[PDB]
């Protein structure tokens, strides 16, 4: 019981939807992808001006 | 914002404004450009 007990407490990690995922790694790929977005807007204006 | 300060400079200031009537003292680049805008808008209305 102990063992079923911190399985799901270490597969969990507190949220009620599972995390396969590192979870800080995720919010790190996902501001990664929306910076990189910004960063893409700019240089398609860029592009645009050019 | 460098890249962009690229762009307006080829775009608008390409040594333009370096110039002075002191230097090259017969005329200045902008009374030749005004004289040149003067003489391709006559040009410009006769061809019209």
């Amino acid at each position: 019981n102990k063992d079923v007990d911190m399985l799901c407490d270490t597969l969990y990690q507190g949220g009620n939807q599972l995390l396969l995922s590192d979870q800080e790694l995720t919010e790190q790929f996902h501001k990664v992808e929306s910076q990189l977005n910004k960063l893409n807007h700019l240089l398609t204006d860029i592009l645009a001006d050019v | 914002p460098e890249l962009q300060g690229i762009v307006g400079d080829w775009w608008e200031q390409p040594g333009q404004a370096a110039l002075s009537e002191e230097l090259c003292q017969g005329l200045s680049l902008p009374q030749w450009r005004l004289r040149w805008v003067q003489a391709q808008g006559a040009l410009q209305k006769l061809c019209s």
